[PDB]
């Protein structure tokens, strides 16, 4: 327990400095300054569940069936936002590093408010069903209380199918795409610059993608089993069980590290909190 | 705003806002390059597409779906302290230099040190042309490249030459995160729009790289 | 060869009249003078338009209307009360460092690098802004401009003189002579006899318009002058240099009265002006800060903590009524 | 010079329909409100419509809504009236006055030369009681018009405008707000009130004054004026 | 040789100046701001119906 609170306060701290700093200026901010704003804000959301996860996963749900609706409305809401997010900042960068000639701009602050938007009502839309069908149930298999669905089987797989191609394998994609492009534009340039660039990038998206592959293959894994691919019996349920556990706080892990990866690698974001904290 | 003549001024004001904002939007696609240099170095006869347009003049140049400015300061005559400084967001400063006045080398060198080292130029790129190879290889037979600079070293060839005066020129740096895109210009050299395009294509993505977090 | 000893003697001998003036300085007099307090005062309008950076700002004299110089040209007039920009006049060239509003409100006139001074015509029956006269003969980059009357106005240039000019015929009427520097501005006597200039060669010198001379210089500055104004009642005035301090100069007395330094300011000072009463002295600095001295007594009475970049330029209404300050940030701010 | 002249009118039969053409020439007529007034057969000024600047806003008088039309084509410095179906109370003759908004202007300056139309066959109320005064060269006058409503603002602009039209000619601006004199106007004219009365006063009287003086209040649309002051020499 | 010719006759001019001695002229800034104090806005804030802003 000690882990996860202290990985409860490095949490907090990290997004909320960084959620801090962007709100300190008084003019426009960067397409990719408000994207990680938005990021910040959304994994602030949703680490301030930790606690409730940790219990859930010590000994049992014993917060009823409200808080089971709240806490999963929010909980998928910041998912799908984060993933969203980092496929848009990556997005950003390949605009803005592989076609730079093309979208040169002499110093306006493009807005950039829309997609900001658009995603936060995609990720609502997708969070719907927590609202409505997610709730506590009295299992007879481990005989403990857990919260969980009461959709049919076909329904289940159907949401996780969903879940799998819509919070992994698209952002893992675009990810993939305008890193791999931005890398190979880097190596054919010149400056003293594209040095940290390349390590930079290399690093986040091996940080992403052992930070993320974990929990989604379990993820298939179920998938499989409850489509006949596999065999259930008891001992592979509990290896998936110990796996779920395991990919769940590298998970949170990852969504802590967020802030230290993203935003306190770069000049001017570092330029910017020395300015807040003199002031 | 109640009043109805003052709901026209209102009106009035709004229609202003909206030029100024496309006015602004036709001038995004301009790229501002200050020209630097001594007196006969070819700063006025760098590019041929000139198009220009006493006290500061302007060229205007286009290439490859982007729109060039070029800032000539020569005339001034006086304190560049002062003036400076609103050149500060210029994309990249050009420096031309003349390979066969040998008199005014130190006053180019004098120049690149100063402007190279200016605190409002801490972050602007430097694009160094090296004009006039053709009279260098004429005079350098005649004249041994030891008088202009007492301290050369190497052999008296051509190669060697010039490659001594681009170190002597990009020593004067003393800075990280400043690159200088140093190149050699002829008389007939048609493509000299093109080594400014692609050297402000690196100066572009560099500064891209600050403002998108990866620096 | 004599004269060389005959310039160092003459020094002298104004140095030792001017010691023989000076009995008690200006803060031993107004020691038990009761302070001004904390002078809070706090945006009350925020103007927004401008593209670039602002380098140059004037108050209209009926206390309302602005006028802005922007390096996007543009030349902006703005309604302080309700921010309505009545006017917006296109410039010729982009390279603008100075501005200025005639007393009458017909005219308004712009200047820059491109060494000339453009007079725009605001009352015409066209119902466009139309540039009047442009004047030409400075040699160099122009730093001020102030209106004398509809047909005359003082200029100063980088060309190390200032000059009057008559608008309706566009010649040179007088020529001022003397700095050995760039002249990077001046104030207009509220009487408008007499003006002052601060120059680059760290020095102030007090001119007569009718006489075309040299009445006075002032020294003391350890760098150039960049902001210069007269003191409400005409018999003093407040210089700003790169020093990082203000000094202040009495006409009569001929001397220095008081500095406005402290240790924790180090950048140079870009704008200074006074408030109606004089009082306050209000002045720009590269910090992306404005300080309120008590001119009195020379304290720190407060800060207009604003603006993302450097503070180019500074106003204060005849009225006294508001402060209005630009900066690189492309935003202008009035204060109360 | 300023120049506008208009076009269209003429004899048309009940029901029919005209359009009236106002070309404009010497300003820049893409920066000026415009506005058609018309003045019946010596009954007096009377606003009709207004477009303004980009032609974002348009307003009509409750007589001609619907029926009528004003349109502004930039490009050829022109400004338009549609009329639909005319009946027999539309004969006048059709002003184009031009207007610009915005702190300090003077926003009914210049006035067209007028067409004449002939057909066969809530608001505030400005008043001016004396229909006519006879004087003579070098005596002080005094004109006065009360209103409904009281056109100070909370601007402390009163808002109000003193028109003079001479005999033949089309209407000339004195005082565009409540004391400000026009450009070109003589220094002797004078104009002052409070909340609801106003007057209007010349000194040193000319040769050159006499003519109808009209009152018009610019609070709010519809613009309403006067009846109208004759002078008689 | 010339150039310093005329310096040397404007320091004359210059150093011919009837001064008084800096109390006197210290004294008299601070009467001005101090009998025009109740008339400056920024020196003591007025009262907001008054403001224009
Ligand atoms: C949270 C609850 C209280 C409600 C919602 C779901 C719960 C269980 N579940 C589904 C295990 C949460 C979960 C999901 C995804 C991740 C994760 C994986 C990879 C990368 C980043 C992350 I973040 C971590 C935990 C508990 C009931």
């Amino acid at each position: 327990p000690a882990l996860y609170s202290l990985l409860f306060l490095l949490g907090l701290l990290g997004n909320g400095a960084v959620a801090a700093v962007l709100l300190s200026r008084r003019t426009a901010l960067s397409s990719t300054d408000t994207f990680l704003l938005h990021l910040a804000v959304a994994d602030t959301l949703l680490v301030l569940t930790l606690p409730l996860w940790a219990v859930d996963a010590a000994v049992q749900w014993v917060f009823g069936s409200g808080l089971c609706k709240v806490a999963g409305a929010l909980f998928n809401i910041n998912f799908y936002a984060g993933a969203l997010l980092l496929a848009c900042i990556s997005f950003d960068r390949y605009l803005n590093i592989v076609h730079a000639t093309q979208l040169y701009r002499r110093g306006p602050p493009a807005r950039v408010t829309l997609t900001c938007l658009a995603v936060w009502g995609l990720c609502l839309l997708f969070a719907l069903p927590d609202f409505i069908f997610l709730s506590a149930h009295h299992d007879e298999r481990l005989n403990a209380t857990h919260c969980q669905y009461n959709f049919p089987q076909v329904g289940r797989t159907a949401l996780r199918v969903l879940q799998l191609v819509a919070g992994f394998l698209l952002p893992l994609l675009v990810m993939a795409y305008c890193y791999a492009h931005i890398l190979a534009v880097l190596l054919v340039s010149r400056g003293q610059r594209r040095l940290r660039a390349m390590r930079l990038v290399v690093v986040v998206v091996v940080a992403f993608a052992l930070c993320w592959t974990p929990y989604h293959l379990v993820v298939l894994v179920d998938i499989l089993m409850d489509l006949g691919a596999l065999a259930r019996n008891c001992g592979r349920e509990s290896r998936v069980d110990v796996a779920k556990s395991v990919t769940s706080g590298l998970g949170y892990m990852h969504c802590c590290l967020n802030p230290l990866l993203y935003a306190f690698v770069g000049v001017k974001f570092r330029e910017r909190m020395w300015m807040l904290l003199l002031r | 705003t109640l009043s109805a003549e003052e709901r026209a001024a209102l009106e009035r004001s709004k229609a202003i806002e909206k030029n100024l904002k496309e006015d602004g939007i036709s001038a995004a696609k301009d790229v501002k390059l200050l020209l630097l240099g001594a007196d006969n170095s070819g700063k006025s006869t760098i590019v041929k597409q000139m198009k220009i347009i006493t006290g500061i003049v302007e060229t205007h140049f286009t290439f490859k779906n982007l729109h060039f400015r070029l800032f000539d300061v020569g005339g001034q005559r006086s304190e560049r302290k002062k003036w400076i400084h609103c050149f500060e967001d210029v994309t990249a400063i050009i420096f031309c230099v003349d390979l066969s006045d040998y008199n005014r080398m130190h006053e180019s060198l004098m120049l690149f040190d100063s402007i190279c080292n200016n605190k409002f130029f801490i972050d602007t790129s430097i694009i160094l042309f090296l004009n006039k190879k053709d009279l260098f290889g004429e005079k350098i037979k005649k004249s041994p490249l030891t008088i202009c600079f007492p301290e050369y070293t190497g052999p008296n060839t051509y190669e060697d030459a010039a490659a001594y005066i681009q170190a002597q020129f990009e020593s004067k740096n003393r800075s990280p995160n400043k690159e200088i895109y140093c190149h050699m210009t002829c008389a007939t050299d048609t493509n000299n729009a093109q080594v400014i395009f692609d050297a402000v294509t690196d100066i572009i993505i560099a500064n891209n790289l600050r403002g998108c977090g990866l620096y | 060869d004599q004269l060389r000893q005959e310039a160092e003697q003459l020094k002298n001998q104004i140095r030792d009249a001017r010691k023989a003036c000076a009995d008690a300085t200006l803060s031993q007099i107004t020691n038990n003078i009761d302070p001004v307090g904390r002078i809070q005062m706090r945006t009350r309008r925020t103007l927004r338009g401008h593209l670039a950076k602002i380098y140059a700002m004037h108050w209209g004299t009926d206390s309302r209307l602005l006028v802005s110089a922007s390096q996007d040209g543009k030349l902006i007039i703005w309604d302080s009360y309700t921010t309505n920009k009545v006017h917006a006049i296109p410039l010729r060239s982009s390279w603008v460092m100075t501005c200025a509003y005639a007393p009458s409100g017909n005219y308004v006139a712009c200047g820059g690098l491109d060494n000339i001074c453009s007079i725009y015509n605001l009352k015409t029956r066209e119902g466009n802004v139309r540039v009047s006269r442009e004047l030409a003969g400075h040699t160099g980059y122009l730093s001020c401009c102030r209106f004398l009357d509809d047909n005359q106005i003082v200029t100063s240039s980088g060309d190390t003189t200032c000059a009057l000019w008559d608008i309706e015929t566009g010649q040179q009427t007088t020529t001022f002579t003397g700095h050995t520097g760039d002249v990077m501005s001046l104030s207009l006597a509220p009487d408008t006899r007499l003006f002052v200039s601060g120059a680059c060669d760290a020095s102030a010198k007090l001119w007569d318009v009718r006489e075309g001379m040299c009445r006075q210089t002032f020294t003391g500055h350890e760098s150039d002058i960049n902001a210069i104004c007269f003191f409400p009642n005409g018999n003093a005035f407040a210089t700003g240099s790169d020093d990082a301090t203000c000094r202040l100069f009495d006409l009569r007395a001929d001397q220095e009265l008081m500095t406005y330094s402290h240790d924790n300011i180090i950048c140079g000072i870009t704008s200074v002006s006074f408030s109606k009463s004089g009082r306050l002295l209000l002045a720009g600095y590269d910090d992306f800060n404005c300080n309120v001295w008590d001119a009195l007594k020379a304290d720190r009475a407060g800060v207009l903590a604003g603006h993302d970049n450097r503070v180019s330029c500074l106003g204060v209404t005849d009225d006294g009524m508001a402060v209005a300050t630009g900066s690189w940030d492309s935003f202008l701010k009035i204060w109360n | 010079d300023v120049q506008l002249v208009e076009s269209g009118g003429g004899l048309v039969q009940p029901g029919g329909s005209r359009k009236l053409s106002c070309s404009a020439s010497g300003f820049a007529f893409s920066s000026f409100g415009m506005h058609w007034v018309r003045q019946a057969p010596e009954k007096g000024l009377e606003w009709v419509a207004y477009i303004s600047s980009g032609s974002g806003t348009i307003y009509y008088a409750d007589t001609v809504k619907g029926r009528f039309t004003i349109s502004r084509d930039d490009p050829k410095n022109t400004l338009f009236l549609q009329m639909t179906s005319l009946r027999s109370e539309d004969t006048a003759m059709y002003y184009c006055v031009r207007s610009i908004y915005y702190y300090g202007s003077s926003p009914f300056d210049f006035w067209g030369q007028g067409t004449t139309l002939t057909v066969s066959s809530s608001d505030i109320v400005m008043t001016q009681a004396t229909s006519s005064v006879p004087v003579t060269p070098g005596e002080s006058v005094s004109i006065s018009c009360r209103s409904s409503k009281s056109l100070l603002h909370s601007n402390g602009n009163t808002y109000l405008y003193w028109f003079l039209q001479r005999p033949g000619q089309s209407p000339q601006l004195l005082i565009y707000r409540m004391s400000n004199l026009a450009s070109g106007v003589p220094d002797r004219f004078s104009g002052s009130g409070s909340g609801t009365a106003f007057t209007l006063t010349i000194s040193r009287l000319e040769a050159e004054d006499v003519g109808v003086y009209y009152c018009m209040q610019h609070l709010e649309y519809p613009l309403t004026f006067g009846a109208g002051t004759k002078l008689e020499l | 040789i010339a150039q310093a010719r005329k310096l040397v006759e404007q320091l004359k001019m210059e150093a011919n100046i009837d001064r008084i001695k800096v109390s006197k002229a210290a004294a008299d800034l601070m009467a001005y701001c101090e009998a025009h104090a109740k008339e400056d806005p920024l020196l003591t804030p007025v009262p907001a119906s008054e403001n224009p802003f």
